[PDB]
């Protein structure tokens, strides 16, 4: 009947982000209202649209991609920015309209030593295109010589873990992203 | 970037005091987006403070401020503020408001002192 | 977790120098301690790398058999010998840490994947 986006909210497991999961919403009526009205959410940025007319609108494209990256990193994902996750990981483009909604899970995906089942692309050698995702583990070649697939001076992975942990700053600490994208374009 | 965020009302107050903090939020829709307040004591990290809705139709705060601490917003000014009653000496930080999380947000934050 | 560093000052061409990195409030399981030079107009460059969990090390080609990174009895203490020093040595050297994936490599020369870095000490080779 109505769109599904408890199962996205409420996931048990979350993806990391180079990894960003995505899930299509279409065909219902949602409540938005019951959404962008909870406290729980520290971040409820949305662009290009009235949050308390999106159920006053009609889209043709609707899409929930749910990620984790630290406190400090949701500051990338919105349009227009740049950084390790806006460049290598998760691109939203300039005309992006939607909502970016992100709430603490420190209680959820930290431990006592580091939760290593997140991580992030550290390096790459392009910027990713808006909505791109790449989740290769080529051995990242930063020098001259090549790597001929061996970790070492300017052969590093490229992808780097968060290492979570309870008693980190909350700049530090884990958050789960939710970015719900309103597209209008030319179809039914 | 382009998102500016100017934080001011914190003092030197004694314990019991009160003290009102004002945001004044620029280069984004501040209707559109929700809010937080953030803090920073100088030898501990950034925490979290309070949280208002895009609408401030709810609110929500950490244990060891509510009941004392208030998030408000006006709209019509990009201001958010922080009302904070019965000053505790462990109120003493920087405090910071974000639409994202943590103490990095661009602003430069305002001190509250509360010793004497 | 910081990182408080000891060591450094002026020094002789083919002198030595051992400098200091408290590891206190590193509870991580498996970590990277890196160091670094800090020229002026440059940019950061390590020079000595290792994981915790293995010792294994990992060394620039400028400092390969000059330098020698290595950790204290109790596991408290980070060190770095420095042996044969030549003028282009001379800079700011920070001791950073971050989280290390298992089974990978420390990354040297990049400074990027250690959230942790020391206030950094002075070396000049003269």
């Amino acid at each position: 009947n109505l769109c599904p986006f408890g199962e996205v909210f409420d996931a048990t497991r979350f993806a990391s982000v180079y990894a960003w999961n995505r899930k299509r919403i279409s065909n219902c009526v949602a409540d938005y209202s019951v959404l962008y009205n909870s406290a729980s959410f520290s971040t409820f940025k949305c662009y290009g649209v009235s949050p308390t007319k999106l159920n006053d609108l009609c889209f043709t494209n609707v899409y929930a991609d749910s990620f984790v990256i630290r406190g400090d990193e949701v500051r990338q994902i919105a349009p227009g920015q740049t950084g390790k996750i806006a460049d290598y990981n998760y691109k939203l483009p300039d005309d992006f309209t939607g909502c970016v909604i992100a709430w603490n899970s420190n209680n959820l995906d930290s431990k006592v030593g580091g939760n290593y089942n997140y991580l992030y692309r550290l390096f790459r050698k392009s910027n990713l295109k808006p909505f791109e995702r790449d989740i290769s583990t080529e051995i990242y070649q930063a020098g001259s010589t090549p790597c001929n697939g061996v970790e070492g001076f300017n052969c590093y992975f490229p992808l780097q873990s968060y290492g979570f942990q309870p008693t980190n700053g909350v700049g530090y600490q884990p958050y789960r992203v939710v970015v719900l994208s309103f597209e209008l374009l030319h179809a039914p | 970037s382009q998102v500016q965020l100017v934080e001011s009302g914190g003092a030197l107050v004694q314990p019991g005091g009160s003290l009102r903090l004002s945001c004044v939020a620029s280069g984004f829709t501040f209707s559109s987006f929700a809010m937080g307040w953030y803090r920073q004591a100088p030898g501990k990290e950034c925490e979290w403070v309070a949280t208002i809705t895009i609408t401030g139709g709810s609110t929500n705060y950490a244990d060891s401020v509510k009941g004392r601490f208030t998030i408000s917003r006006d709209n019509a000014k990009n201001t958010l503020y922080l009302q904070m009653n019965s000053l505790k000496p462990e109120d003493t930080a920087v405090y910071y408001c974000n639409p994202d999380p943590g103490c990095r947000g661009g602003g430069q934050g305002t001190q509250v002192t509360v010793s004497s | 977790v910081q990182l408080v560093e000891s060591g450094g000052g002026l020094v002789q061409p083919g002198g030595s120098l051992r400098l200091s990195c408290e590891t206190s409030g590193i509870t991580l399981d498996y970590y990277a301690i890196g160091w670094f030079l800090q020229v002026p107009g440059k940019e950061r460059e390590g020079v000595a790398c290792m994981r915790n969990w293995d010792g294994s090390t990992l060394y620039a080609p400028s400092v390969k058999g000059r330098f020698t990174i290595s950790r204290d009895a109790d596991k408290e203490v980070a060190y770095l010998e420095m042996n044969s020093l030549k003028s282009e040595d001379t800079g700011v050297y920070y001791c950073a840490a971050g989280p290390l994936p298992p089974g990978h490599s420390c990354r040297i020369p990049t400074p990027l994947g250690y959230d942790d870095w020391g206030q950094g000490t002075q070396v000049t080779v003269s």
